[PDB]
C-alpha cells in the first residue's frame, strides 16, 4: 500500500565499463532541471541507449520467502518491464542545497539528486524500482 | 635423556595429507583403520553405560569399538583375545578403552613446527580411505600442502588433558594470532578464485541454482532473498547468495584507489548487517586481511561462529566454482601481436642505451661516481637499463590481458600471482645474476666460448631476451641455470642457518611469563617488562587504528574539534543537538568545553613527538570505529533528528570511561602512575573519537547510543588485557624465529645472515654504516 | 620479414670461428635430456625433474622377472611419451619408458584438488591405468663358526 | 507421442546418433549417466589358476579376462550371485568358462578370447558368448606363448554393473550437445580476437538456426533438443544400451515410490 | 607388456586391434594416423593407446625359461 | 586397506532405509528427505520435476560428501499441499516422462536400416 | 603469605587458564561418577556439565594466584567474572 | 632523502635532505664533527652505539635492526615479540648475545635435559656452588612428576568452604 | 674396498635401477669430496 | 603385489611438481568433452603461474596434435618449433587451437561458463605409497613429540598436557622428607 517517487527520464549516457550485461545510465529529468540519476542497469533484459526517455517510479509495495507463479496471475503490480529490488544504504548527503539518496540492488547501484523527496523516500531498506517502455 | 627426548610417543599417528572442501575449518579427518589402533581410556558411568557396553560388543575390529575393559583391580581384560570378549558387564567405575570416535579433541600437528599454530587441536571425523584430511583454509598456519606432506594426530589421554586441548588449542582461538595482531587463517586457492567470478555486477543466478546454493549453507533459514530483480526474469545477484553466508550484525567499510559510495569500478567494499552492499569480494575482504571480514565475524561473534563462517564461504562458492568453472591454458600466457612488438622495440632501446654507455666507457668519457669505480658504475648504468627494460617490458603485457585472461583473474582474486611472474612468461625473462654481478668471465675475459673476448654486451653478460613462452638461447640457458643454482644453494643455506637461530631465540626466552602483577619476568624472578609490551595488552587483541589528532593543518584540527558555545559561527548549530540554541552563550559549559579543546591540542603536540614521523596508524586494542558502526545500526540512529545529548552527557562521560580503563589495580602512587601511561596512547584515541562536536556532528549518536558506546569500549578493552601465566618469552621467540623461516632472495646485509649477525652480538660487521646528517 | 613467434637469436659477426657445436641440446646429461621443452621452464624447475624422474616406476630391465632384488616396480602398460626429445632416442626411453599419456583436464572441478593434489579418474584406475607390479625379496642363511 | 521425441541420424551395430527434443537436461543427463554406470552386465569376476608358465603375472591376466566383454543380451534372465540362493556360483547366476592354451609351435603362440570355453549350462539364453567383432574372429588378444609355457584358467562371469567396476560398462563414450549456437549463453567464449573466428563450428550447427544480428537475448528459452551418441562396447546392441538406460531410470524412481508406499 | 584391453579413457575395445594396426602399417605402408583411423580410433584418447603402446612382451618371450 | 567395497554405492547396507523423512523446523510445509544408496542420477532429476510444480515451494538436493552415496533433498510447499504427495507426483510425473521417451526411440529405431 | 580479601590488586576476571584448569578438574570428577551440582537438562559429556556449573557458578573451588615474590591471592570461582 | 616533516600551515610536508652514508665505522669522532646534526647521527653497530650513547640507546638501536630484518622482508611482527627479545639482551647492562653463549646454562635448572652425556659434572658445581633450583621449567618438574608452574600450572586450585 | 667405498669415501655404492634412465644416471655421476 | 591408484598416491608430470590424489571420481561424475571425452586426471590452475612451468602448457598442445596426427612430437629443446606452429596444426583438427574445450559438468549435463585447457600430457607414478607411511603407534599397557613440539605446548601454556605426554612409565613412589634439611632422611 504505497509508491514514492515517479518521473521520467533523458538518457544521457549508457556506460557497459567492461561489463556485458550491466551498464551505468545518467539521464537527466524532464520537468525540474535538479533532478538527476545515475543507475546500474542489466542490459540483457531491458536494453537502454542515449537519449531514450525512461519512467522511473520507485514506490514500496505490491520479509518472508517469495514464491514464483500464481501471483503472476494475480497481484500484477507490475504495470512496467524492468523492475529491481534493492536497499537503501542511503547517505542522504545533504550535499549544499539538494538532497542525494542511494540504493542497492544486489550490488547494482543507483544515486538520486534532488530536494523535495524529504518526506517521499525512505531511510529503510525496502523499496522496488520500475521501468517502463 | 632418551627420554627427555621425546621418542616413545604413544597414542599417535602419522599419515599423507589431504585437502577436503567438506570438512568443517576445526575437523580433521581420521581414516578408520587409525582410529581403531588410538584408544581413550573412558570410565564408566550411568551417563555413558550403554554407549560403552555398546562398543565393547563391537570390539576391536568394528569402529565404534574398544580395545581393553579395565576392572576395579586394574586387570586389563583383552578383547582381541578373551574366551568372554563378547560376554562382559561393565560396571561403574571401572575404564574402557575406546577407539577415537567423531568429535573427541585431538591435537594435530605439522613439523617442523615453530609456531604454535602448527600445533593445533581438532575435533575428530572418522572417515573411509587413508590420509588425513583437513580443510583447505587451515593450511598457512602448517605451512603444508599435499603433494606428499605428513602430519602427526596425537590423542589427549585425560580429561583434563582434553579440557585443556580444546580450550586452548582449538583451531578457532587461534583464527586471530598475537604473532602479527591479525588473522593467521583465510580463504584461500579455488574458493578464492571463485568468491571473486561470484561478486562481479554481471554475475547473476537462477532460481533454479540459487535453491540449491541457499540449501548448501548449513546455517540457512529457509527464507528465499528477494530477487535483485522481479522484472520478466527473476533473477538474484552473485552478492545476494554469498551474503547468506555471512551472519546478521556484521559491518564492513574500505575504501580503494576511486571508490565512492557508487564506486563506479565496483571498488571498495560494503557490507551491512550482513548483506554486501558493493564490490567485489576478493582477497582485501576474505584474506587473511588485517580489517578484513574474518578478523570483525571473529571479534563481533566470537571464534565458533567464524570457524562455521569458513565453511559456509566455502561450501557455497566451491559449489557455484563446480558449475561455473575455472581453467588456464598457454591462450592466457600470448600477448597481442602488436604488443609484442612493442615489447620488442622496448628491449632494442635498452640494447642502445647499452651500446651508448659501452662506446662513451671506451672513449674514456664516464665520469666515476665519488667512491666508485669506472667499471663499478658503468656495471651499474647497464643492470638499471636492463632492470628498467624487463619491467617496462612487463608491464606492456600486464597492461593487454583482458579480464578474461586467466593468469590475470587469478591475479587480482588474490590466489597466487605476481606481476614479475606474467613479466617472465609473456615478456622478457631478464637478466641472470651471481653474486650481485652480471655472468662473469669465468673463460679468460669471456663468459663462453662462443663470445669474443672483452665483450660487456648484454647477451654476453647474461641478460635474457627472451619469455618463457618463446623458449631460451642455448647460451641463455645456461646463464639462466647459473643463476638458478644460486637460489638452490643457499635454499639450502637459509634452511640450514634459520632452523638454528629458531631454536637459539626459543632457549633464550622460554621462561619469560607473565605474573599477576602484569609485570614480565624470567624463571629468577628478575624484572624484564615492568608492564607486558609497556601496555598490558594482548597481542591478539590490537588492531591498526587511525590517531586522528596527529594529522593535517591546524585549521582542520580546529574545525573538527572547536566547540565554542560563545561564538555565533563557532558552536554546535541547534539541528545537531536538542538542547541546541539554549546552549549558545553558556559560560559555565564553555568551561568545560575548554579543557577539553586544551586536551585535544596537548595530545597533538605529544602525539607528534612520539611518532615524529606523522604516522597516524597504530595498533592499538578496542577498535572503535567499529563500534560507532555497530552502534548506528543498533539504534536505527537517524541522520535527520537532533540528538538528545548533553554537553555535559558527553565531556563528562569520556572523562570517567578512562578512570576504568584498568591494566593495573594496586592502590599505591607508583603503581596508578604505571596505569595513566600504559593507558596513555589509547586515551588519545579516545578522546579524539568522543571529542563533542564528532559525536554530534559526524556519529550523531543518540543518549542511549552513546551510553552504549562507552561500555562496549569498556568491557572490550578489559577483554583485551593479557592474562598471566601467558609464556610470552617462547611466544616471542616463535613470532620472530617463524617469519624468519620464509626470507628468500641496496648493498647492505639483510635477511638470515644479518639476523645471525645481531643475535650473536658480532663485533666484526660485515657493513658497518653510518649515516650522518 | 622474420617469423615473430620464433625466440629471439643473436647475430652471427664472426669470420673467426675454429669449431662449431655438433648441437646445443648435449650440454644436458640423461635425466634432463627426458624433460620436453627444457627451455621453456624456469630454471630450478628443470632440477627438480632430474631428481624426480629417478623415482618413477617404468621398466628397469627386460629380465626383471629373472632377477631377484630386494625392490622392483614395474609399470603394467608403459607407453612412449607422445611428446618426445631427439636425445631420448639413445636412452632408450621408447624402449624402457615410465608413466603414461594422461589425459589431463586442468580445472577447478569439484574443489578436492587444491594446494597440489589431484582427482584421478577411478574408471581409468579400473581399466587399469597406473597399476603396477611391486616385488620385495627376502634372504637368509644358516650358522657361522660353532 | 507427446513427450520426450527421439530423431535418429545414424544407426549401426555400434554407434545411435540421435536427437532427443522436448525434455529437461536434468533427464537427458540421467539417461546420459545410467547408460554410463548402471546397466546389468555379464564379465568375468573371479579366475582359479591351475597353470601360469606365461612371461605375465596372474593378477595381470585376470585383469585383461575381466575386460573382455562377454555376451549380455538375455542379462535379466540371470541372478546377481548375491541374490541367488546358491553357495557361491550356479548356472542360476553364474557362466563358468576355461583357458587352456600351449605353446606348441616354435612361433609365438597367441591367447584371443574365442579361445574361452563355456563349461556351465546356458539354459538357452544368450549370455557369456565372448564378443567378436575383428575381421579375423580372434577377439581380443589376451596373451603371448613362447613355445614350452602354459596357460590353464578356470574364470567365471558374473551378473554386475559399471558403479562397481568399469568392466561391467556397456557403454564406451557417449557424445553430448546442446544449444550449439551459444543462444542460451551458458558458456562465455575465451578469445584472442574474435569468438567466432577463434572456436571451431560444431556439426550440429546445421541442424539449427543461427541467432539473428539485431535480437535482444531470449531470456526465456531454455535448454530441449540434446544431440547424443551411444557407442556400444559389443556386450549389448547399441540400440539396448539406450532403451535399458531408459529403463533402469525408470525402474530406480520406481523402487522410490514403493518407498513411500510401504514407508 | 601388452596391448591393453581397453582405453582407459572411454573404455572402447582396443585389445583386438594390435596386430591389424601393425599389418596396416607393413603390409599396406600407411602412416600412423591414417592406420589408427581406419581401425575406427576417431577420439584421441583411444588413438594414444595403440599409437603409444610398447609391446616389451616380445622381449620377455625371448628369455628361455 | 580403508577403502569401502564397491557396493556399497548402490546396496543398502544393514540397517539403512532407502529413506529417511524428517520435518523441517525454519519453515512450515517443509522436508528433508534422505536417499541413501543413490547420487546425482536421481537427485538432479526429483528436484528439477519437482521444480515443474507450481505448487511447491522450496526443493534442492545436495551430496554433503563425495565419499557417501546418499543425497539430501528438501522439499517446501503449499499449505495444504503434502510434501510427500509432491514428491509421489514428480516421481510418477518421471516414471510416465520417460515411458514415453522410450516408445519414440523403439519406434524411431525400427524405422533405420542397418 | 596470603593477602587480606580486601587489598587484592589482581584481576576480578578469570584468566583463560584458570577456566581452562578449572573445567578440566571438575570434568575429572564428574568423570569418575563425583556428585554434580545441576540439573542435567540432558547432558552427560562431562566437559559439557561442568561448563555447565560453571555458568551457573556453582563450582565450589578457589584459585590460589601466587605473586613472582611468593605472596599470594584468594579468589573463588564464585567470585571470578568471566568474560573471555 | 625525503623527509616527513611539519609545515608552518600544520600539515606534514616532505622536505629533502642531503645525508651521508659510510663504509667504516668511528661514531665517537665522526660524531664531533662540525657542520652535521649529532642529534641524529646514526650507526648499524648498535655495539659502538652502546658504547657511546649508552644501554638505552643501545636498546632502541638493536630494536632498529631486528626490525629492519623483518621488514625487509615485508613481512611484520608485533611490536612486543621484539621488544621482548631486546630487552632480554639488555638487562644486564651490556648487549648479552642469544647464539648460545654458555657451555653450561642461559636460564635452566641442573636438573633439565641433561645436556653433555657428563650430567654428572653439571651437577657437581651445582653442588660446590650451592646452586638453588627455582622449579620453574618444564623438564625439572617432569623429573620430579609435576606440572610446570607455567601457563595452566601458574596457580593451585583448591576447595572451597564457602558453597551454600 | 669396491664393497665398501673405502680408499683413503662413499666411493662404491649401490647400482640404482629403479628405472633404465635412473640407472644410466648413475652410472655417469660425479662426486667432489669437500672457493666456490 | 600389485599396487592400484589410490587417494594419497605420487604422480608427477615432467616438470618438477608432483601432487597426491586427492579423490577419485568414476566418469559419470567427471566432466566431459562434446566428442564424450572424459579426463584421466584433473590439476588444478593455481599451480600454474607461479611455477613458471610453460613447457608442461605446451607438451600439452603438441600432445593433442600429435594423437590427433599419429606423429611423434618433438619437445626437444632449442629448435625451431612454436606454440603458433603447433596451434596451426592443432587448428586444422578441428579444435579451437590453444587448448581449449567446451565442457559440460558431470553432475548436470550443463555446460561450464568457462572452457578449459584439456589434453594428453605425460605422467609419472612415484614410489613411497600411502599405506607405506601410515604407520599409527598406539601402546597401552617423524611422528616424534620432541623439542619443538613441546614449545608450541608450552607457548599455548597447555601445562598437564606437557605433564601427561613427557613422564615415563616409572611408579609415583612415596618417600618423607626433613623440611629443614631437604633430604630424604625420615625414619616413618
Ligand atoms: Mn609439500
Ligand atoms: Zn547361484
Ligand atoms: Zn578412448
Ligand atoms: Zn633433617
Amino acid at each position: 500500500s504505497n509508491t514514492l517517487f515517479d518521473d521520467i527520464f533523458q538518457v544521457s549516457e549508457v556506460d557497459p565499463g567492461r561489463y556485458n550485461k550491466v551498464c551505468r545510465i545518467e539521464a537527466a529529468s524532464t520537468t525540474q532541471d535538479q533532478c538527476k540519476l545515475t543507475l546500474d542497469i542489466n542490459v540483457e533484459l531491458f536494453p537502454v541507449a542515449a537519449q531514450d526517455s525512461l519512467t522511473v517510479t520507485i514506490a514500496s509495495s505490491l520479509t518472508r520467502s517469495w514464491r514464483p507463479p500464481q501471483a503472476g496471475d494475480r497481484s500484477l503490480a507490475d504495470d512496467y518491464d524492468y523492475v529491481m529490488y534493492g536497499t537503501a544504504y542511503k547517505f542522504e548527503e545533504v550535499s549544499k542545497d539538494l538532497i542525494a539518496v542511494y540504493y542497492s540492488f544486489g550490488g547494482l547501484l543507483m544515486r538520486l539528486e534532488g530536494n523535495y523527496r524529504n518526506l517521499n523516500n525512505l531511510k529503510q531498506e525496502n523499496a522496488y524500482l520500475l521501468i517502463r517502455r | 635423556r632418551g627420554n627427555l627426548m621425546g621418542k616413545r610417543v604413544d597414542f599417535s599417528a602419522r599419515t599423507v595429507i589431504s585437502g577436503d572442501p567438506n570438512l568443517e575449518l576445526d575437523q580433521v579427518g581420521v581414516p578408520k583403520s587409525i582410529a581403531k589402533t588410538l584408544t581413550y581410556p573412558e570410565v564408566v558411568t550411568p551417563y555413558n553405560i550403554d554407549r560403552l557396553t555398546q562398543l565393547v560388543r563391537n570390539g576391536p575390529n568394528e569402529h565404534p569399538g574398544a580395545k581393553y575393559v579395565i576392572r576395579d583391580s586394574g586387570d586389563r581384560i583383552d578383547l582381541r583375545y578373551s574366551k568372554r570378549a563378547g560376554d562382559i558387564q561393565l560396571q561403574y567405575g571401572w575404564k574402557v578403552e575406546r577407539h577415537i570416535m567423531d568429535n573427541d579433541p585431538v591435537l594435530f600437528n605439522r613439523q617442523p613446527s615453530l609456531h604454535k599454530m602448527s600445533m593445533m587441536a581438532h575435533r575428530v571425523k572418522v572417515i573411509p580411505y587413508s590420509t588425513f584430511r583437513l580443510n583447505l583454509s587451515v593450511t598457512s598456519p602448517y605451512n603444508a600442502d599435499f603433494d606428499g606432506d605428513e602430519m602427526n594426530l596425537h590423542v589427549p589421554q585425560s580429561e583434563e588433558t582434553r579440557a585443556e586441548l580444546s580450550q586452548l588449542c582449538a583451531v578457532p582461538l587461534q583464527i586471530v594470532s598475537p604473532q602479527s595482531n591479525k588473522p593467521c587463517m583465510g580463504i584461500v586457492q579455488d574458493t578464492l578464485c571463485g568468491i571473486r567470478k561470484l561478486t562481479l555486477r554481471d554475475t547473476f543466478i537462477e532460481l533454479d541454482q540459487v535453491l540449491n546454493m541457499l540449501y548448501w549453507v548449513p546455517d540457512w533459514d529457509g527464507v528465499i532473498p528477494t530477487p535483485a530483480i522481479i522484472k520478466p526474469k527473476p533473477l538474484w545477484s552473485g552478492k545476494q547468495i554469498l551474503s547468506v553466508a555471512i551472519p546478521n550484525g556484521i559491518h564492513l567499510q574500505r575504501f580503494d584507489e576511486g571508490t565512492t559510495l557508487l564506486s563506479p569500478k565496483d571498488n571498495g567494499m560494503l557490507i551491512i548487517d550482513g548483506q554486501i552492499i558493493f564490490g567485489v569480494v576478493e582477497k582485501k575482504t576474505v584474506g587473511s586481511s588485517n580489517g578484513g571480514l574474518i578478523h570483525v565475524v571473529t571479534r563481533e561473534k566470537g571464534p565458533q561462529v567464524c570457524a562455521k563462517l569458513f565453511g559456509n564461504i566455502q561450501k557455497v562458492v566451491n559449489f557455484w566454482l563446480l558449475h561455473n568453472g575455472f581453467s588456464t591454458g598457454i591462450g592466457d600466457t600470448i600477448a597481442d601481436g602488436p604488443t609484442m612488438r612493442e615489447i620488442t622495440e622496448t628491449i632494442a632501446e635498452a640494447k642502445k642505451k647499452v651500446l651508448d654507455v659501452t662506446k662513451e666507457a671506451q672513449a674514456n668519457l664516464l665520469t666515476a661516481k665519488h667512491g666508485m669505480t669506472l667499471r663499478e658504475s658503468f656495471e651499474d648504468n647497464v643492470v638499471r637499463f636492463l632492470n628498467e627494460a624487463r619491467d617496462k617490458a612487463g608491464r606492456l603485457a600486464e597492461v593487454n590481458l583482458k579480464d578474461l585472461n586467466n593468469v590475470k583473474q587469478m591475479v587480482m582474486a588474490g590466489s597466487k600471482g605476481s606481476f614479475i611472474n606474467i613479466a617472465q612468461m609473456s615478456a622478457c625473462v631478464g637478466q641472470q645474476s651471481v653474486e650481485g654481478k652480471r655472468i662473469a668471465f669465468g673463460f679468460v675475459d669471456r663468459t663462453l666460448p662462443h663470445f669474443s673476448k672483452d665483450d660487456y654486451s648484454p647477451e654476453s653478460k647474461g641478460f635474457v631476451e627472451n619469455s618463457y613462452l618463446r623458449g631460451l638461447t642455448p647460451q641463455e640457458f645456461f646463464f639462466h641455470a647459473m643463476g638458478g643454482r644460486e637460489g638452490l644453494i643457499d635454499t639450502a643455506v637459509k634452511t640450514a642457518e634459520t632452523g638454528y637461530i629458531q631454536r637459539r631465540l626459543v632457549k633464550a626466552l622460554e621462561d619469560i611469563m607473565v605474573h599477576y602483577d602484569n609485570t614480565t619476568r624470567n624463571s629468577l624472578g628478575n624484572v624484564i617488562q615492568f608492564i607486558y609490551g609497556e601496555d598490558g595488552m594482548d597481542a591478539a587483541h590490537i588492531e591498526k587504528q587511525s590517531l586522528d589528532t596527529i594529522g593535517g593543518s591546524d585549521a582542520a584540527f580546529e574545525k573538527r574539534y572547536r566547540v565554542d558555545l560563545l561564538n555565533t559561527d563557532h558552536t554546535l548549530d541547534p539541528s545537531l543537538l536538542e538542547s541546541g540554541s539554549e546552549i549558545l552563550g553558556d559560560l559555565k559549559l564553555q568551561v568545560l568545553l575548554d579543557e577539553e579543546y586544551k586536551q585535544l591540542v596537548k595530545d597533538r603536540k605529544f602525539l607528534r613527538e612520539v611518532f615524529v614521523d606523522g604516522e597516524a596508524n597504530w595498533p592499538l586494542p578496542v577498535n572503535i570505529r567499529r563500534i560507532i558502526q555497530n552502534a548506528q545500526q543498533t539504534f536505527h540512529i537517524d541522520h535527520t533528528k537532533p540528538s538528545d545529548l548533553t554537553i555535559k552527557d558527553i565531556v563528562l562521560g569520556v572523562k570517567d570511561l578512562q578512570e576504568n580503563l584498568l591494566v593495573l589495580r594496586g592502590k599505591n602512587e607508583i603503581i596508578q602512575n604505571a596505569q595513566r601511561d600504559a593507558v596513555t596512547l589509547f586515551c588519545c584515541l579516545l578522546r579524539s573519537r568522543l571529542a563533542t562536536r564528532r559525536v554530534l556532528q559526524e556519529y550523531r549518536l543518540t543518549k542511549q547510543a552513546f551510553d552504549w558506546v562507552l561500555s562496549n569500549i569498556e568491557a572490550q578493552f578489559l577483554r583485551s588485557v593479557v592474562h598471566p601465566g601467558e609464556m610470552v618469552g617462547v611466544l616471542a621467540a616463535q613470532s620472530i624465529g617463524e617469519p624468519a623461516t620464509q626470507m628468500t632472495l641496496k648493498k647492505v646485509t639483510s635477511g638470515v645472515p644479518r639476523l645471525k649477525e645481531i643475535l650473536n652480538v658480532a663485533k666484526n660487521m660485515k657493513t658497518p654504516s653510518l649515516t650522518v646528517y | 620479414d622474420v617469423d615473430p613467434a620464433k625466440r629471439i637469436r643473436v647475430s652471427h659477426h664472426a669470420t673467426t670461428f675454429t669449431h662449431c657445436e655438433i648441437h646445443p641440446s648435449m650440454i644436458l646429461g640423461v635425466a634432463a635430456s627426458i624433460i620436453p621443452f627444457p627451455d621453456h621452464n624456469q630454471s630450478p624447475r628443470n632440477t627438480y625433474q632430474s631428481a624426480m624422474g629417478k623415482q618413477a616406476m617404468g621398466v628397469f630391465l627386460t629380465n626383471y622377472n629373472v632377477r631377484m632384488d630386494t625392490m622392483a616396480n614395474i609399470l603394467y602398460y608403459p607407453q612412449k611419451p607422445l611428446g618426445t626429445t631427439r636425445a631420448m632416442e639413445y636412452l632408450k626411453f621408447r624402449e624402457l619408458p615410465a608413466g603414461q599419456n594422461a589425459i589431463v583436464a586442468i580445472a577447478c572441478y569439484s574443489g578436492y584438488n587444491q594446494e597440489d593434489s589431484m582427482i584421478m579418474n577411478q574408471s581409468s584406475i579400473d581399466r587399469g591405468l597406473f597399476r603396477s607390479l611391486f616385488f620385495r625379496s627376502y634372504m637368509d642363511q644358516e650358522k657361522k663358526y660353532g | 507421442e507427446e513427450g520426450p521425441q527421439v530423431k535418429i541420424r545414424e544407426a549401426s551395430k555400434d554407434n545411435v546418433d540421435f536427437i532427443l527434443s522436448n525434455v529437461d537436461l536434468a533427464m537427458a543427463n540421467s539417461l546420459r549417466r545410467v547408460m554410463i554406470a548402471e546397466i546389468p552386465t555379464l564379465a568375468i569376476d573371479s579366475v582359479e589358476v591351475e597353470t601360469n608358465t606365461t612371461v605375465l603375472a596372474d593378477e595381470f591376466i585376470a585383469h585383461r579376462l575381466g575386460l573382455i566383454p562377454l555376451q549380455s543380451m538375455d542379462i535379466e534372465q540371470l541372478e546377481y550371485s548375491r541374490d541367488c540362493f546358491c553357495e557361491d556360483h550356479c548356472d542360476k547366476c553364474s557362466v563358468v568358462l576355461t583357458l587352456q592354451a600351449f605353446g606348441e609351435s616354435e612361433s609365438t603362440t597367441n591367447v584371443y578370447s574365442k579361445d574361452l570355453v563355456i563349461v556351465s549350462n546356458l539354459m538357452g539364453r544368450n549370455i557369456g558368448h565372448p564378443i567378436i567383432q575383428d575381421k579375423e574372429g580372434n577377439g581380443v588378444l589376451i596373451c603371448k606363448l613362447r613355445k614350452g609355457q602354459e596357460l590353464k584358467l578356470t574364470c567365471v562371469a558374473k551378473k554386475g554393473i559399471a558403479k562397481e567396476h568399469a568392466k561391467w560398462g556397456p557403454a564406451a563414450a557417449i557424445e553430448f550437445e546442446y544449444d550449439p549456437w551459444n543462444k542460451l549463453k551458458h558458456t562465455d567464449y575465451w578469445y584472442e580476437q574474435d569468438s567466432a573466428k577463434e572456436w571451431p563450428q560444431s556439426k550440429n550447427c546445421e541442424y539449427e538456426d543461427p541467432p539473428n544480428e539485431g535480437d535482444p537475448f531470449d531470456y526465456k528459452a531454455q535448454a530441449d533438443t540434446f544431440y547424443m551418441n551411444v557407442e556400444s562396447v559389443g556386450s549389448i546392441p547399441v540400440d539396448q544400451v539406450v532403451v535399458r538406460g531408459i529403463d533402469t531410470l525408470q525402474k530406480k524412481v520406481a523402487s522410490i515410490l514403493l518407498a513411500l508406499t510401504q514407508m | 607388456m601388452i596391448v591393453p584391453v581397453r582405453c582407459f579413457s572411454c573404455g572402447k575395445v582396443v585389445g583386438d586391434k594390435w596386430e591389424s594396426y601393425l599389418n596396416l602399417l607393413q603390409e599396406d605402408e600407411l602412416d600412423e594416423g591414417t592406420a589408427l583411423s581406419r581401425l575406427g580410433l576417431k577420439r584421441y584418447c583411444c588413438r594414444r593407446m595403440i599409437l603409444t603402446h610398447v609391446d616389451l612382451i616380445e622381449k620377455f618371450l625371448r628369455y628361455n625359461p | 586397506m580403508n577403502a569401502p567395497d564397491r557396493f556399497e554405492l548402490f546396496l543398502l547396507g544393514e540397517g539403512e532405509s532407502k529413506l529417511k523423512i524428517d520435518p523441517d523446523t525454519k519453515a512450515p510445509n517443509a522436508v528433508v528427505i534422505t536417499f541413501e544408496k543413490e547420487d546425482h542420477t536421481l537427485g538432479n532429476l526429483i528436484r528439477a520435476e519437482l521444480l515443474n510444480d507450481r505448487k511447491v515451494l522450496f526443493a534442492a538436493y545436495k551430496v554433503e560428501h563425495p565419499f557417501f552415496a546418499r543425497f539430501k533433498l528438501r522439499i517446501q510447499t503449499t499449505e495444504g499441499y503434502d510434501p510427500k504427495d509432491a514428491l509421489k507426483n514428480a516421481c510418477n510425473s518421471i516414471i510416465n516422462k520417460l515411458g514415453a521417451l522410450k516408445t519414440n526411440f523403439e519406434t524411431e529405431w525400427n524405422l533405420q536400416t542397418l | 603469605k596470603a593477602i587480606p580479601k580486601d587489598q587484592r590488586a589482581t584481576t576480578p576476571y578469570m584468566t583463560k587458564y584458570e577456566r581452562a584448569r578449572i573445567l578440566g578438574t571438575r570434568a575429572l570428577q564428574i568423570s569418575m561418577n563425583a556428585p554434580v551440582f545441576v540439573d542435567l537438562e540432558g547432558e552427560t559429556d562431562p566437559l559439557r556439565i561442568a561448563m555447565k556449573e560453571l555458568a551457573e557458578k556453582k563450582i565450589p573451588l578457589v584459585i590460589r594466584r601466587y605473586l613472582p615474590d611468593g605472596s599470594f591471592e584468594d579468589w573463588s570461582v564464585e567470585e571470578l567474572i568471566v568474560d573471555l | 632523502y625525503d623527509r616527513k616533516v611539519p609545515s608552518p600551515t600544520g600539515e606534514y610536508v616532505k622536505e629533502p635532505e642531503w645525508v651521508l652514508e659510510t663504509d667504516g665505522v668511528n661514531l665517537s669522532e665522526v660524531m664531533t664533527v662540525p657542520g652535521i646534526d649529532p642529534t641524529r647521527i646514526y650507526t648499524n653497530s648498535f655495539i659502538d652505539i652502546m658504547e657511546v650513547l649508552g644501554i638505552e640507546a643501545g636498546r632502541a638501536a638493536l630494536y632498529k635492526e631486528v626490525y629492519n630484518v623483518i621488514a625487509s622482508d615485508g613481512s611484520y611482527v608485533n611490536y612486543r615479540h621484539m621488544a621482548l627479545l631486546v630487552d632480554v639482551m639488555t638487562t644486564q647492562g651490556g648487549l648479552t648475545s642469544v647464539t648460545r653463549h654458555g657451555f653450561n646454562r642461559s636460564n635452566t635448572g641442573a636438573l633439565m635435559r641433561c645436556s653433555f652425556e657428563e650430567t654428572v659434572e653439571i651437577l657437581f658445581e651445582a653442588g660446590a656452588s650451592a646452586e638453588l633450583d627455582d622449579c620453574r621449567g618444564v623438564s625439572e618438574n617432569v623429573i620430579l612428576g609435576q606440572m610446570a608452574p607455567i601457563g595452566t600450572g601458574a596457580f593451585d586450585v583448591m576447595i572451597d568452604e564457602e558453597s551454600l | 674396498a669396491l664393497a665398501t667405498g673405502n680408499w683413503g669415501a662413499g666411493v662404491s655404492q649401490v647400482l640404482n635401477r629403479y628405472t633404465y634412465s635412473s640407472t644410466l644416471s648413475h652410472l655417469r655421476r660425479t662426486n667432489t669430496p669437500i672457493a666456490k | 603385489t600389485t599396487k592400484i591408484p589410490q587417494i594419497g598416491d605420487k604422480f608427477a608430470s615432467r616438470h618438477g611438481q608432483k601432487g597426491t590424489i586427492g579423490i577419485t571420481y568414476r566418469r559419470e561424475d567427471m566432466p566431459f568433452t562434446a566428442e564424450g571425452i572424459v579426463p584421466d586426471l584433473i590439476i588444478n590452475p593455481h599451480a600454474i603461474p607461479s611455477r613458471m612451468t610453460v613447457a608442461h602448457l605446451i607438451e600439452c598442445l603438441l600432445s593433442k596434435v600429435a594423437a590427433l596426427s599419429g606423429n611423434e612430437g618433438d619437445a626437444s629443446p632449442f629448435t625451431d618449433i612454436t606454440v603458433e606452429g603447433i596451434s596451426k596444426l592443432l587448428r586444422e583438427h578441428g579444435y579451437q587451437s590453444r587448448g581449449f574445450e567446451v565442457m559440460y559438468n558431470g553432475h548436470t549435463g550443463k555446460k561450464l561458463m568457462a572452457q578449459i585447457f584439456f589434453g594428453p600430457t605425460y605422467y609419472q607414478r612415484l614410489r613411497h605409497m600411502v599405506d607405506d607411511k601410515i604407520h599409527a603407534r598406539a601402546r597401552g599397557p617423524g611422528l616424534r613429540f620432541g623439542e619443538m613440539e613441546r614449545d608450541c605446548m608450552i607457548a599455548h601454556g597447555a601445562a598437564s598436557f606437557l605433564k601427561e605426554r613427557l613422564m615415563e612409565a616409572s611408579d609415583a613412589f612415596r618417600v618423607h622428607i626433613c623440611g629443614i634439611c631437604g633430604l630424604m632422611t625420615v625414619i616413618a
